[PDB]
């Protein structure tokens, strides 16, 4: 293309540079994502 | 249904160690509490963007050991219905 410049003008949203697949579900789902974490996130007897 | 249902804790990104980190110390404490899914990572997400580079990187560089330390255990490990 001839964008060198153009195509980075959008860029200045907030993002990490878009590497991360981002949970657009639930904000609780951001870091700590429950199908592996509940084995050590929390430990209870049941729900 | 890849599953591994029984993975350690994982390649997580130093953001996932951040609450990580602190969701743990507050639950080794009190083993009597936990605490709110929608709450803590809402706090933690917003807390962790305004923090500096060299706390970031804090919890990278921690992520970095346990992301070694999973490769070495993640060889040794057996998909379990691993599709």
């Amino acid at each position: 293309l001839s964008q060198e410049t153009f195509s980075d003008l959008w860029k200045l949203l907030p993002e990490n540079n878009v590497l991360s697949p981002l949970p657009s579900q639930a904000m609780d789902d951001l870091m700590l994502s429950p199908d592996d974490i509940e084995q050590w996130f929390t430990e209870d007897p049941g729900p | 249904g890849k599953g591994d249902p029984k993975k350690p804790r994982g390649k997580m990104s130093s953001y996932a160690f951040f609450v990580q980190t602190c969701r743990e110390e507050h639950k080794k404490k009190h083993p009597d509490a936990s605490v709110n899914f929608s709450e803590f990572s809402k706090k933690c997400s917003e807390r962790w963007k305004t923090m500096s580079a060299k706390e970031k990187g804090k919890f990278e560089d921690m992520a970095k050991a346990d992301k070694a330390r999973y490769e070495r255990e993640m060889k040794t490990y057996i998909p379990p219905k691993g599709e």
